[PDB]
């Protein structure tokens, strides 16, 4: 019941011209300095959704592959900026990134692969850092750094699935470890990582297809989970997960493009989370890379795996089979 | 309201410089846990300082004395709980209390229990805490069948009920560990639920829920007197239900599953105009429910072919 109310003069076209302004322009301000602690991320959002509008060019290049070079640490893990702490969420943007760039050599390799190595544990699961917190969000972070190196034989791979269908639930979904409850995010996580292991056939995607396409509000965008609100980055997940199962057709395509287009601000540039709401580039990638799932002509086809422009992951011959 | 910005940037990226400056230094003490303080408080999700964090208690640890450490672990308890209320989505903070309670000689498990319920009271679909509820749950070593009566309660009290049903499909199989519930414990928490909806037709949770207990079972053909009669009980109170609220569409589809349940052949002409209605119903869910009812269909042909 919970939802958004679509006002009549919400945008209702694609402003890709707007849109790439704001992402060249951005860090040009009190939000940038208090997300450092995910520079690695905000960067590599930008780029990816420069890349899926044709506009990567726009970005100074030299200038990043100098700030990632500098992120590695003697262990082999990348921090999310200068100074702060190796972690697998920003090696895996580190190296969607350089793979973007066809620039993996600007980081030592071999070195990342040992730091994803020693980063699993016992059960197949994989801790984000030295500290310990478990989470299939980092199963993923895992085999997508390790896929994209062309070097996933170096974890336990048996393992590591065993680990993550031990999260899947009575609902068909998965959580963060075992026994937590259904999230989309998860989801996305978890078919991602299904995908890139093979393992595809273990889902049981009618009842997980369900439980996402109920996901979709009579506003058009999808929540994450239920009795929440629906978000542009929500919807992202929601049709990742499905398109990677084989239940995109699954949800009202024209209702969810009307909710991503009025998330735009028409004058800044830039998608919110939902409607009328202050633009950010982590939503604009989303809600970008949403669209072009949906078969958008103007924006390039986008990887619902790795969330990284097709045109890429041919490049290096790293291309997940999905169930259809 | 501007200006203020100005002021806290400035402190902020002072204190994280000074933070910074500190750590490549070497001096891991107090100074160090007052500057984070100030910072985590407005910024939990900043991870390299809750890192810093655990290194300065790690190193102050081994050159102070136990009074000494048991004290500044009091005081991490509370700075953490002064940060969860503020923001008790973080991510961060639910680990450091984890990472910090894991550690303890002589944990108050039964205090963070308490917590938990005092969390779960503000928020009853917060699942971090719900994640540690379990995490300390398991630590304390609690048993399934306490867990499941502190579901019960917060089913019947309020909404708000996916977490709680979810912990239950977990908690149910632990009381009955197989290597597919009985049926007697099947057959109440269909009672259970049934309940649960007809008190409250929109609460999507417990639609969700009797989906899966109804194919938690044995089989059609293997169909006691007494499922028979339940399931056949159900599925005229649901038809009650539809003409009370005729938009409701988890009533609609869980009839469709109720003669499926009961017998797919006998029922056929029912299912596809119930799909009908279905559709009319929820039609952003049409394609769905198209390849719902051609499974159903392609099992039919499969039934009506097995016939000797
Ligand atoms: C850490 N994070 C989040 O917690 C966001 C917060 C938010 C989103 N919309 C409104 N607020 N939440 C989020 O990303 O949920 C996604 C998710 C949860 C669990 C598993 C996978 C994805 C966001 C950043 C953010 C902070 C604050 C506000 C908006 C975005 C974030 O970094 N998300 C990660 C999600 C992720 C992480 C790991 C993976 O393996 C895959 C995906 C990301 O997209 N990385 O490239
Ligand atoms: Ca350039
Ligand atoms: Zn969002």
């Amino acid at each position: 019941q919970k939802d958004v109310t679509i006002k009549s003069d919400a945008p209702d076209t694609l402003l890709l011209e707007k849109h790439a302004d704001y992402i060249a322009s951005y860090g040009s301000d009190y939000e940038y300095c208090m997300s450092e602690y995910l520079r690695m991320s905000g960067v590599y959002w930008g780029l990816t959704v420069m890349d899926l509008m044709g506009q990567l060019h726009r970005m100074n290049k030299e200038e990043i592959l100098v700030f990632i070079k500098s992120c590695q640490h003697e262990c082999g893990g990348v921090s999310a900026s200068i100074g702060h702490d190796p972690h697998l969420l920003y090696t895996l943007s580190a190296v969607q990134i350089l793979t973007l760039y066809d620039s993996i050599h600007v980081i030592n390799v071999d070195k990342v692969v040992a730091y994803v190595q020693s980063l699993q544990k016992e059960d197949g699961s994989f801790a984000g850092d030295i500290w310990g917190e478990i989470d299939t969000r980092f199963s993923f972070c895992a085999v997508a750094t390790l896929a994209l190196l062309g070097k996933l034989d170096a974890i336990n791979v048996e393992k590591a699935i065993e680990f993550v269908l031990s999260c899947m639930n009575f609902d068909g979904g998965f959580g963060c470890r075992p026994g937590s409850e259904s999230h989309a995010g998860q989801i996305y996580c978890c078919t991602g990582f299904l995908a890139i292991t093979s393992q595809l056939h273990q889902v049981n995607s009618d009842l997980l297809g369900w439980w996402l396409c109920e996901r979709q509000l009579p506003s058009g965008g999808l929540n994450g989970r239920p009795e929440k609100l629906p978000d542009v980055c929500y919807s992202w997940w929601v049709l990742a997960s499905l398109k990677i199962i084989g239940r995109l057709h699954w949800i009202d395509r024209e209702k969810l493009r009307s909710f991503i287009l009025a998330c735009q601000d028409e004058e800044t540039g830039g998608f919110a989370d939902r409607p009328g709401d202050m633009v950010d580039p982590f939503h604009t990638l989303f809600g970008i890379a949403g669209l072009s799932l949906l078969g958008e002509e103007q924006i390039k086809p986008v990887s619902p795996v790795f969330c990284m422009p097709e045109e890429v992951l041919q490049r290096v011959n790293v291309q997940p089979e999905l169930v259809s | 309201k501007r200006l203020e910005r100005e002021q806290k940037l400035k402190l902020y990226q002072s204190a994280t410089q000074a933070v910074f400056q500190k750590r490549q230094a070497g001096e891991l003490d107090e100074s160090v846990l007052e500057l984070t303080s100030q910072i985590l408080g407005a910024n939990p999700d900043f991870a390299t300082l809750w890192n810093c964090r655990r290194e300065v208690l790690q190193h102050l640890e081994t050159e102070k004395s136990p009074e000494e450490s048991a004290a500044l672990v009091k005081a991490e308890l509370g700075f953490l709980e002064s940060c969860l209320r503020v923001n008790p989505k973080s991510y961060g903070t639910w680990h450091h209390r984890c990472w910090l309670l894991s550690r303890l000689p002589e944990p108050n498990w039964a205090r963070e229990l308490e917590l938990c319920a005092r969390f779960l009271e503000a928020d009853e679909r917060n699942f971090h805490c719900w994640d540690y509820r379990r995490f300390v749950a398991a630590q304390a070593a609690v048993a399934p069948a306490e867990e499941l009566a502190f579901t019960d309660s917060l089913i019947t009290r309020n909404f708000s009920n996916y977490s709680s049903w979810h912990y239950r499909s977990c908690l149910l199989p632990q009381l009955h560990p197989q290597p597919r519930l009985p049926e007697n414990v099947l057959l109440k928490e269909l009672e259970l639920v049934q309940n649960a909806f007809f008190t409250d037709p929109n609460d999507q949770s417990a639609w969700f829920y009797h989906r899966w207990l109804l194919g938690a079972g044995s089989g059609r053909c293997e169909l006691s007197v007494e499922k028979s009669t339940v399931l056949q009980s159900e599925l005229e109170s649901c038809k009650e239900l539809q003409e009370l609220e005729p938009e409701n569409k988890w009533c609609l589809l869980t009839i469709i599953l109720l003669m499926r349940a009961l017998d797919p052949l006998l029922y056929e002409k029912e299912t596809l105009q119930y799909f009908s209605t279905l559709k009319a119903v929820d039609p952003m869910r049409a394609a769905y429910l198209d390849d719902l009812r051609s499974k159903f269909l392609l099992e039919n042909s499969v039934l009506k072919m097995e016939y000797a």
